[PDB]
């Protein structure tokens, strides 16, 4: 029920746990039999007899005519302690359902003898738990700031380049370092000025087109890949090495301008 | 509950300041000791200051610790601490109360030597440097300056033995980017106040004459748009006016005080003859726009008249170039403000009302006539009005004052203040409205200040005489009401007026002090703790102080002339109330006419040691709790009050041809002459020198 | 660097140094392996210049139980260094892929003999590679949940154990760069590109970007999976002050740690060490602040996986801001001449005041080793006809 | 026993209280041109006093110290710097005239060269600051010719 | 800041009940400050409570 209040999942692990430690200390498995199978319950640290009908005075210490039954009934024994971490890391503790030992024909009992649980490890400092609530996930869709601060957004770098130093904001004056993907080198002012007016003080910088990647391919091969990057001018075979016939030229070259061959197609040779 | 205590402090204590606490207990008549400390937060463990106050019948219970949150003693590091406790302990008692804490001790005003440079010059830079107590901090300053880009250009720290930090000039890096730098200044270590100011890193040449346009006033409405007088004054910064001179007018209608198309009148660019150094001109609006443009009345136009200058002295190689940025064509060309006026009734009191006129792009418009019409709300909402009262505003002033007799039964008024504009209708002569409540007493133990709307400046070493009144059910028990007296954060004076057998008490008679000169607060309070119940019962008052300095430096030169001559030898004597540092700069006047109203540095400077009052408003306020925030105070009491509840927003309320030289700082014992040539400059050299001493800037 | 958010293991991880015991079906892997890391977190730091408290700084001891867990591990190696979860168990790539990334880690601080590394890396190669589904696994006949996480078992299965292969053998090819290997990076890089950016599964998109953030940290493919793992990522505030990744729901039961937990904490780990080779600092910081508060994952970790890529990410993300903090004397000088200028760049001192270089010799600007980042600009000013 | 202190320590206006300190520091020590500005005997354990040096003086360093629940004065470096000029730097032997071993702040020395010997350096600066001429004394010379 | 104890045995069949209490508080003064974040609970109203 700990579901809408603030911290509520930091207030329902506390109490969850709570609730572990609190049974183990009060639990009635640990008060002495009630006679004639009654049920021991223990309201803070009294143990009262619950009595079966047909039972009765003030811990069922006597019974009706009717109650010939001499079963006594199995009733559960204290948990021993969590057994040290198995071969699979996991910890066990059972209970022998002893207390009393079902006699007579009297019931066993009804749950489980042994419970499971993995070894579980806190490795990180602890500051102390955090307020958390079900609310704290959003995505992408979060709304923007106000960036009352005029502080520049990220700007769109030129083609084939990309942001080296990525910020939401950048204050006024920050560099921004523009830096070309692979195949590309930065020739020029690679840097933008953000200008108090936000402005970005676009610079005189353009990815020019160095190396060529090894291209994709309609197939599983058609292709020996030589390198990841064929400089320009170097050349590369799609090839179809047995079998397979060609239905696309083989021979092709990194020009700087970009990949004679389709970049959409290769030989599809049947393999 | 008849043995309380108010402890009162400032509402913020500033590191490293002396924060004076005081004491009150009433119904105790056994002495006992008290300490008051300051805490680290939360955890009360390190002690960062404790005072030991005795509380007696000579003391009359009233003591105070001067307690001071040394700053290393804080931890400092990644987090600044922004709390603290304020405890006090007794045989009686125990509070303890988490007190803000400001890094924030002291003031810095960095001195440029000029408002405007060429490349290729230094900029001589130095800062003045005064404690909280306004005393020299003798921290050492980190002084950047700052780009227009925003980037950061360079950093210079400078030790502090002085009060003066003559820092290194700055030459302008060899590519500046032209308009306004940014110098800021920051103490290098913990207190991390900052100072600031600009310099125009300019392509410029020292204008030869003062072309000045003085428009009539900075308005057109109905009145002016067929007519508008705008007059031409031109004089050389050795003031003789330019005896004879072309006058070129012209005339754009600018959307906003913007970089715009100014869509210049071709309609009434004009040409005058500078009779005598003068030029009477006027706009008329409609032959300018309806022959040149759509708008046919300013209705389509709540907008700016820009108007630009050129005089060429018609028999000379000099010309010069004035603007006006825009002066607004409005419709509605007045608002309302109040001034000094506290929005709180004193039931029985003369409440003085003051508004001030300001026009559009605003300034004093000095004669406005003005009417105030009121309801009167008494309790249990038995509503009345008030006749509307009429004044015109005072004409050096702006300010229309008012007084409305209240009956003692009003719990709130709300009042009505509108321009009676004789040229407008009421839908465009603005008006303004106002709630002023009542004190808000439990008890209804009021009490009050009998201050006489005296807002005429009072003058140090003059005895004030403030009458009190502290009407209650139980003045049978109020034997005595304290007062305290706060200038800026600090609680500077603190005292006890005794009831006279007739029931009279005491006024506060104390001296006004050197210490008050910019301003101060008075508070008044007593506990009276009628029945079972205290009520803490409070008043407060703004008191306007004269800008004495402490130490009235003075310089003159010692011979006198309508003019001296260039190169002529002379004496500069400065001569000072105490031993004094004094910094001089000598800059010419021309610097200044290269912008249009330059303010000399140091202007206002009291103005800016008034930001430190913790305070706001008038004084009064909603409640006792109330009355002791507004007053920038807070307080620990048992007395059923806590400020707590109180805050606020921030509170806006109103109450060899140099170009510079002498560039000097000398300790003046009492008295000191400098001999120096004056340059060859043909010019009236503006001469300012800044003392620094023990009791501050003059 | 900016805002260095300060994140670190308690002094309980003496529960890994002293860890669970070393018993069959792999619990002694599970025992030695975190050892190494907790090893290394330990070494990156001032965990052996200074404990404050209750110190690990037995660094000796340490290394002993290090190379006794080395020994324990090689112990797992088969006849053809494969490595098998049982001394004559089935050849696992995925446990091989394991060993070798531990082995490489460590062969930064204790030497090994690279010749074993060489052969079980050509062995996964040669044997186990095949194109478009790259280290394709030999049966196990059963996940190992405790070593191994439970992955996407329908589709990209393949994406993922490729992924750890390229992570384990990017870990690993650096101490024997023999060339086939590096054509095994080529094929298995190249397939992660191609497969995994219309990526089913957050854990895998996760995993694969970091395995490629391991190789072409520029190629336009890579950029294009990250910028979608930092469209999955989920936030809190508007500033994200704690920022995380998760899949399928596995979440709404985080009240203790299990599998779906250790899932979350792996994929968000792998997010995070990604952006720290990215050198992301803005972006990782609300990412170290999520991984340090235990209790938005169920307390504890849950397997080893979670745990010894947590370990991994705090280790590099101090390395980071050490290898940020601006500490960087730069000589300039003219190249004909005498030295310009000194810029003694320090976090205190971190402008550099404009110098006049009006003369017209070539002008060199240089700096030592010296530490973090700094950006010098030389303005030309000419007047042209 | 949790009672004796506990509850003493956390309301102690609820018990029979002992105000006045009972641990006192000596005085502060001394201090080379300065004095601690201070009442001279009331000295509890945790007070803090502040040094200032006498006129004509900076206090480096920390101006501020604190008796120690040890009774000694936790107190920082700490050292009074004249206001006054260094010598100006004589990197040339250069004819200061009115020669001293400090010159305050503001006073202008006048400054020659050797007859025949001509400074390369301005004949008179003002002091600025203790360690600070106006103009830079860092460097003149005075070898050169008229 | 709590202190606790435990029953060794509980009091049962009419024997001498565990008289003493089994909780105690004292007050402290804390070392840190609370995170402890209000409802605002967006769009739904808020009531006093």
């Amino acid at each position: 029920l700990v579901r809408n209040i603030p911290c509520a999942v930091t207030k329902r692990n506390n109490l969850r746990k709570a609730l572990q430690e609190y049974a183990a200390k009060f639990d009635p498995c640990q008060c002495a039999p009630c006679p004639n199978n009654g049920r021991p319950t223990l309201s803070g640290t009294e143990c009262l007899c619950v009595c079966q009908s047909g039972t009765y005075g003030e811990n069922c210490e006597k019974q009706s005519p009717d109650y010939k039954s001499n079963a006594v009934d199995g009733q559960w024994g204290c948990w021993s302690s969590w057994s040290t971490c198995d071969a699979t890391y996991k910890r066990s503790r059972t209970r022998e359902c002893n207390n009393p030992a079902p006699q007579r024909g009297g019931k066993r009992c009804e749950g489980e003898k042994r419970q499971e649980e993995d070894c579980t490890f806190s490795i990180m400092e602890n500051n102390g738990q955090p307020c958390i609530n079900d609310d704290e996930e959003m995505k992408e869709v979060d709304l923007p700031e106000i960036e009352a601060d005029s502080g520049c957004p990220q700007p769109v770098p030129p083609e084939n380049g990309f942001i080296r130093n990525e910020k939401q904001l950048y204050l006024v004056g920050e560099d921004v370092e523009i830096s070309c993907l692979t195949g590309f080198e930065t020739v020029g002012y690679q840097y933008f000025r953000c200008l108090p007016d936000g402005t970005w003080r676009q610079g005189d910088v353009e990815c020019q087109r160095t190396e060529c990647i090894k291209p994709v391919v309609q197939e599983v091969l058609t292709i020996t890949p030589f390198q990841r990057l064929y400089r320009i001018g170097e050349s590369i075979e799609l090839t179809c090495p047995k079998g397979f016939v060609v239905a696309g030229p083989s021979r092709y070259t990194c020009q700087g301008n970009s990949w004679t061959p389709p970049i959409s197609n290769s030989l599809t040779c049947e393999k | 509950q008849e043995q309380t205590y108010v402890i009162s402090a400032p509402k913020i204590f500033r590191v490293g300041a002396s924060e004076n606490i005081v004491i009150q207990v009433y119904g105790y008549t056994e002495a006992f000791d008290a300490t008051i400390s300051i805490k680290s937060y939360p955890d009360k463990k390190f002690s960062y200051s404790s005072g030991h106050v005795h509380l007696s019948s000579e003391n009359k219970f009233q003591n105070s610790a001067i307690l001071t949150i040394q700053p290393k003693q804080l931890p400092g590091g990644q987090n600044p601490v922004s709390y603290v406790y304020l405890e006090v302990v007794s045989k009686h008692f125990s509070k303890s109360k988490r007190m803000p804490i400001t890094y924030d001790n002291g003031f810095l005003f960095i001195h440029t030597d000029k408002p405007v440079y060429t490349p290729d010059q230094s900029v001589k830079v130095r800062v003045y440097s005064l404690n909280d107590d306004l005393k020299p901090a003798k921290r050492e300053t980190v002084l950047t300056f700052i780009d227009p880009e925003g980037s950061e250009v360079d950093m210079v720290e400078e030790i502090d033995h002085i009060g003066i930090i003559s820092f290194p000039d700055f030459k302008i890096p060899s590519n500046p980017r032209y308009g306004m730098w940014t110098i800021k200044a920051k103490y290098k270590e913990d207190f991390s106040t900052t100072g600031t100011a600009y310099f125009e890193v300019k392509e410029y040449v020292l204008p030869h004459f003062s072309v000045s346009i003085e428009p009539e006033y900075n308005f057109i409405g109905y009145k002016n748009f067929k007519n508008f007088e705008i007059t031409i004054k031109a004089r050389y910064f050795y003031n003789k006016v330019v005896t004879e001179a072309d006058v070129y007018i012209t005339f754009g209608i600018r959307e906003d005080l913007k970089d715009d198309q100014k869509e210049m009148m071709q309609t009434a660019m004009q040409n005058t003859m500078l009779i005598n150094g003068i030029a009477q001109v006027t706009f008329d609006s409609e032959t300018a726009v309806k022959e040149l443009s759509y708008y046919s009345l300013e209705d389509l136009n709540n907008k700016y008249l820009y108007i630009a200058v050129t005089v060429i002295e018609s028999t000379g190689g000099f010309s010069e170039e004035a603007e006006i940025p825009g002066i607004k064509y409005v419709l509605s060309p007045y608002k309302l403000n109040l001034v000094a006026t506290p929005l709180f009734l004193k039931p029985g009191i003369p409440y003085p009302i003051k508004v001030q006129v300001k026009d559009s792009l605003d300034q004093l418009v000095g004669g406005v006539p003005v009417t105030l019409n009121a309801q009167t709300i008494d309790v249990n909402q038995e509503t009345s009005d008030l006749d509307p009262s009429k004044s015109v505003t005072r004409v050096d002033d702006g300010v229309a004052s008012f007084v409305l007799n209240l009956p003692s039964g009003v719990t709130v008024l709300e009042f009505n203040v509108k321009t009676d504009a004789p040229d407008l209708p009421e839908e465009n002569q603005a008006r303004e409205g106002y709630r002023a409540i009542a004190y808000s007493s439990l008890s209804q133990s009021y009490l009050y200040i009998d201050w006489t709307d005296n807002h005429k400046a009072l003058l140090v070493g003059e005895h004030l005489n403030i009458i009190v009144t502290p009407k209650s059910p139980y003045i049978d028990k109020i034997t005595h009401y304290n007062y305290l007296i706060l200038s800026k954060g600090k609680i500077i004076h603190f005292g006890t007026r005794e009831k006279f057998s007739d029931a009279s008490y005491q006024s506060i008679n104390i001296p006004v002090t050197q210490n008050m000169v910019p301003s101060s607060r008075l508070l008044v309070y007593y506990i009276v703790t009628g029945e079972q119940t205290a009520e803490l019962v409070s008043d407060s008052v703004w008191l306007n102080i004269e800008e004495k300095c402490g130490n009235q430096l003075q310089v003159h030169l010692s011979p006198d002339a309508d003019a001296y001559s260039p190169g002529q030898t002379v004496s500069l004597n400065m001569a000072t109330g105490m031993d004094s540092w004094v910094a001089l700069a000598a800059v010419d006047s021309a610097v200044y006419g290269v912008q249009r109203g330059a303010k000399k540095p140091l202007e206002r400077v009291f103005q800016f040691l008034e930001k430190s009052d913790l305070g706001c408003g008038a004084g009064g306020g909603l409640n006792n709790a109330n009355v002791f925030h507004l007053a920038g105070l807070t307080f620990l009491t048992n007395a059923n009050a806590d400020d707590s509840q109180e805050n606020d927003e921030p509170c806006k309320e109103i109450l060899y041809f140099p170009e510079s030289w002498l560039w000097e700082v000398h300790l003046v014992p009492r008295r000191k002459q400098l001999q120096f040539a004056l340059p060859d400059s043909l010019t009236t050299w503006e001469i300012q020198g800044v003392g620094i001493s023990n009791t501050g800037i003059c | 660097v900016g805002e260095i958010l300060s994140a670190v293991l308690s002094q309980e991880g003496i529960n890994i140094l002293t860890h669970l015991p070393k018993g069959s079906a792999e619990a002694e892997l599970m025992s030695v392996v975190p050892v190494f890391y907790v090893f290394h977190y330990l070494e990156t730091g001032n965990h052996w210049n200074i404990f404050h408290s209750d110190p690990l700084i037995e660094k000796q001891k340490l290394k002993k139980k290090l190379k006794e867990g080395m020994l324990s591990i090689m112990s797992y190696r088969n006849a053809d260094y494969s490595y098998s979860v049982w001394k004559g168990g089935s050849a696992s790539t995925w446990l091989t892929a394991f060993a070798l990334r531990v082995l490489g880690q460590v062969n930064k601080y204790v030497e090994q003999n690279q010749n074993s590394i060489c052969n079980s890396l050509l062995w996964l190669v040669e044997n186990y590679q095949l194109d478009n589904g790259s280290f394709k696994e030999n049966s196990q006949y059963q996940p190992i949940k405790l070593q191994g996480t439970l992955p996407v078992e329908a589709r990209e299965n393949s994406l993922y154990l490729t992924a750890f292969t390229v992570i384990g053998i990017r870990k690993a090819f650096d101490i024997c760069p023999l060339v086939k290997i590096d054509t095994a990076l080529i094929k298995a890089d190249n397939f992660l590109l191609e497969n995994t950016l219309p990526a089913q599964s957050t854990f895998t998109l996760a995993i694969s970007a970091y395995a490629l953030s391991l190789g072409d940290k520029t190629h336009p493919q890579f950029r294009s999976i990250v910028s979608a793992l930092k469209r999955e990522a989920l936030v809190k505030g508007n500033p994200p002050i704690y920022r995380f990744w998760k899949d399928n729901l596995q979440h709404k039961d985080s009240s203790v740690p299990n599998t779906g937990t250790a899932r979350m904490v792996e994929t968000t780990a792998y997010a995070l060490l990604t952006s720290l080779n990215l050198k992301d600092i803005n972006y990782v910081n609300p990412v170290i602040k999520w991984l340090s508060e235990e209790q938005r994952y169920g307390g504890g970790f849950y397997s080893t996986q979670d745990t010894i890529n947590a370990i991994e990410g705090l280790t590099e993300y101090s390395l980071l801001v050490k290898q940020l903090r601006l500490s960087m004397d730069i000589d300039v000088s003219y190249k004909h001449k005498g030295a310009l200028h000194n810029y003694k760049m320090t976090d205190k001192n971190f402008l550099g005041r404009p110098v006049e270089v009006l003369l017209n010799d070539d002008l060199i600007v240089s700096t030592g080793f010296g530490s973090g980042l700094a950006t010098v600009h030389v303005t030309t000013v000419v007047h042209k006809t | 026993d949790e009672e004796l202190e506990h509850l003493r320590l956390l309301e102690p206006h609820c018990f029979p209280l002992s105000l006045v300190p009972t641990e006192f520091c000596p005085s502060p020590p001394a201090l080379k041109d300065g004095f601690v500005q201070d009442e001279g005997t009331m000295f509890p354990v945790g007070k803090n006093v502040v040094y200032t040096c006498n006129e004509g003086y900076s206090l480096i360093g920390n101006p501020v110290a604190r008796c120690g629940e040890d009774l000694r004065w936790l107190v920082g470096e700490m050292h009074c710097q004249k206001i006054a000029c260094v010598l100006p730097v004589l990197m040339d032997g250069i004819q200061s005239h009115p020669q001293k071993p400090f010159y305050t702040v503001g006073e202008k020395v006048t400054v020659s060269c050797s007859g025949g010997m001509s400074l390369e350096g301005p004949s008179a600066f003002l002091c600025g600051s203790s360690l600070k001429w106006s103009p830079e004394m860092k460097n003149a010379r005075c070898v050169q010719k008229e | 800041q709590s202190k606790v104890r435990s029953v060794l045995r509980p009091s049962q069949f009419g024997g001498q009940p565990c008289t003493a209490p089994l909780v105690a508080f004292q007050p402290c003064i804390p070392s840190k400050l609370c995170k402890i974040e209000e409802a605002d609970c967006k769009n739904k109203f808020r009531c006093d409570s």
